[PDB]
DNA sequence: CGATGTATATATCTGACACGTGCCTGGAGACTAGGGAGTAATCCCCTTGGCGGTTAAAACGCGGGGGACAGCGCGTACGTGCGTTTAAGCGGTGCTAGAGCTGTCTACGACCAATTGAGCGGCCTCGGCACCGGGATTCTGAT
DNA sequence: ATCAGAATCCCGGTGCCGAGGCCGCTCAATTGGTCGTAGACAGCTCTAGCACCGCTTAAACGCACGTACGCGCTGTCCCCCGCGTTTTAACCGCCAAGGGGATTACTCCCTAGTCTCCAGGCACGTGTCAGATATATACATCG
């Protein structure tokens, strides 16, 4: 039950960066679950990477590498 | 003394659009990647940086999101973003 | 009998020796042309300069002297040509420019 | 355990344009990144427009191609141009 | 003398056209519109027979593509036509 | 003046193959607008395969490659 | 030297394992090739084939036709729930839409 | 000569409804059909053994290469064939 | 008009940037072999050109009622502000799983060659489809 | 409700040009084979990750409360949909002809391969000045 850890006031400062003055009750939830199918999507390619190399630790290459092949690239943990 | 609606969540917004650290609490969010990953793999490790970088791609595709929704929610002559708001971006984009 | 770099004959700071190792271990293709690398190193300067003078610019405007990520967002994110040779890609550190819409602030 | 990087390249550049003004490492760690993104896209059109001829090298021309493909039309020109200075400047150099 | 009402034929004609896979745009004024495009770029240029059928097939699929997603910008809207303000949403949703 | 040789009615049937019901008059030179936009963009490319190849003839492939390109593959002609 | 008996006979496939290494080979992915990545490969490549036939059929008969024609392949690929995510970018000539009308747009 | 994997499609479908003929235009869809997710997996097998810095391509970069670009049961199904065939090939 | 927000000025201090040193492995200077691309000439097909006719479709007008969207109303949903309480962040002690490097050697796949039958381009056809037309049923809606 | 009658449906016949069979045949797959190597395994060892401890106070939480906002009902007028008559250039098809795609045989000058040796830049040692932090306090903004 970790989700939790995503709290409201957690949520309500990434929607301030986005630009939204004002936010409906409902949104969070739907927010959490948006949030675990992205983080599913991501973790099961680089624990795939982490398996192929036979690694038992993940590493943040791992990371980039997923969000690559998923067209999102990252700059500055590696290159 | 009280401030009316509004003219504080605009300097919340000013505010999170100068600073620019990362809004997403660190220990909560590193247990919740464990919990998550377990379910493909037990006893996994992982290096400290990896986190970071999870964090900064969720912070930055939420904020792209939460832009999107926005813009949906003043076409239909609302301010308030809406959930209908978030599935229908969602489903433009391609991804829903 | 003497020594005399590519690069400098080139008249560029880029290594032009160095892209055209990466290029043949990259199996791109199965011949390399002579030119190919100086080419190359001249587009990556002209970019590499391009991208620091206005970041550069970005930090005079804060009375800074040392760069730092969110001057090079500063400089992406307001060149009408950079930001569409990056639109795919997140800058760690960088945030957003302010930018509120319209109809949200007051009459 | 040597690591390559450009973090020497980036700084006689940033000389260049401004003597004053220092970079920070984590700066220098996307720069470098920068780099060797724009070089795998270049590097991947030219192999492609290579393939489609049934062509077996890469030329200045495939550069120029991918070059052009790539880059926003006011970048395309300077680009082209100082490119092909620097090139007649290596050739009659020799 | 005999009337439909209004629409009644309009869903008829959506039923008829997506029940069909014929072309649906002039093929003689569009080929002289890309005639007209592409002396821009080269003069004294000509075309293959299949590439203003291949660049045919690309717009039409395209702009039905757009239409669907105007139309559910329009729905979203709480209308039933589609307006210019529900293209320009769209676009900007996909990033054009 | 080609740009009003898309007559009105075909920009009709296409609407009505994607579904639309009711179209404001308005529509029609935005679409034709748009449409330019999209056309510029695939000549362009075309153009620049065609040149590098030394041909004079615009080719289907060209076509093919240049749709892939922008991300948009087209299954029918080859490739 | 014994009578030749086509690798694809041996791994029990009919596509070309012989053209499938050598196009492994010759497109320069990697400097070496390992004799288990073309039979691993063209299975995989027979399997969606025969997947996307079967249900393409299917749309046929419906059609009561003995031909298919590409508006049944793309009746098969937009109504599979995973096709659909596979070829989501791409778009078939003389394909066409599936019917669709949203619930709004019809009387009461 | 223009090599195509027409015949070995028409072999597929013959075994599948053993009445029906397929037209030109459909042949070519599959012909580029095939091509297609030829190179994605040729592509990222190729990314799978450069990151590790392995030189070689074996049955183990197919198979992640498969599972990173197919949806989870036709990858699932996959791997089963492909270990099949691969598993009664070694048995030869 | 009251009074809280961020901006700006002076000083401390401590460590990130910026410099200096050793040295080794990556690059440059030169000679070599041989094949990928530049060339001159051709063929011929499929592209651009012109013309007739009829007739599908587009164009221009009419009628009008259903849509877009401008207005008043309303009650609740969420922004603001406070006291309680809890656990994320910090400095630190402690270990040891496993990541990263050196050594050995042998399993295997790059590249050659002689061989030959699997797959492509071509002609032919005959029958599935399409084009054609006629009669029955559905459905919209006028009264 | 219902039946006048328009469009969809369905049943039937004609005949053609496309899919599919056989055919020649050649070039890309097969088999037998050596051998350079890099990668599978063995061993080491030292980083940094996980576990545990006490301290800190910033953040999160639950609650009250006030009015700004989204949803609803209502109207109206104007512009689009369905229908009609005209007319124009699309579409079909026949006849011309020649530009430039696509193929070929000769040739060369360009790049990969190789040994060298020496210096560029990458670890490892250093220290100071740019910044954060702290304190101080000014004047801009807002109901």
């Amino acid at each position: 039950d970790n989700i939790q850890g995503i709290t409201k006031p957690a949520i309500r400062r990434l929607a301030r960066r986005g630009g939204v003055k004002r936010i409906s009750g409902l949104i969070y939830e739907e927010t959490r679950g948006v949030l675990k199918v992205f983080l599913e999507n991501v973790i099961r390619d680089a624990v795939t990477y982490t398996e192929h190399a036979k690694r038992k630790t993940v590493t943040a290459m791992d990371v980039v590498y997923a969000l690559k092949r998923q067209g999102r690239t990252l700059y500055g943990f590696g290159g | 003394h009280r401030y009316r609606p509004g003219t504080v969540a605009l300097r919340e917004i000013r505010r999170y659009q100068k600073s620019t650290e990362l809004l997403i609490r660190k220990l909560p969010f590193q247990r919740l990647v464990r919990e998550i990953a377990q379910d493909f793999k037990t006893d996994l490790r992982f290096q400290s940086s990896a986190v970071m970088a999870l964090q900064e791609a969720c912070e930055a595709y939420l904020v792209g999101l939460f832009e999107d929704t926005n813009l949906c929610a003043i076409h239909a002559k609302r301010v308030t973003i809406m959930p209908k708001d978030i599935q229908l971006a969602r489903r433009i984009r391609g991804e829903r | 009998a003497k020594a005399k770099s590519r690069s400098s004959r080139a008249g560029l700071q880029f290594p032009v020796g160095r892209v055209h190792r990466l290029l043949r271990k990259g199996h791109y293709a199965e011949r390399v042309g002579a030119g190919a690398p100086v080419y190359l190193a001249a587009v990556l300067e002209y970019l590499t300069a391009e991208i620091l003078e206005l970041a550069g610019n970005a930090a005079r405007d804060n009375k800074k002297t040392r760069i730092i990520p969110r001057h090079l967002q500063l400089a992406i994110r307001n060149d009408e040509e950079l930001n569409k040779l990056l639109g795919g890609v997140t800058i760690a550190q960088g945030g957003v420019l302010p930018n509120i819409q319209a109809v949200l602030l007051p009459k | 355990s040597r690591k390559e990087s450009y973090s020497i390249y980036v700084y006689k550049v940033l000389k260049q344009v401004h003597p004053d003004t220092g970079i920070s490492s984590k700066a220098m760690g996307i720069m470098n990144s920068f780099v060797n993104d724009i070089f795998e896209r270049i590097a991947g059109e030219a192999s492609r427009l290579a393939h489609y001829n049934k062509r077996s090298t890469i030329t200045s021309r495939e550069i120029q191609t991918a070059v052009r493909l790539l880059l926003p039309g006011e970048l395309a020109k300077h680009a082209v141009s100082e490119g092909t200075k620097a090139v007649t400047k290596y050739t009659s150099a020799k």
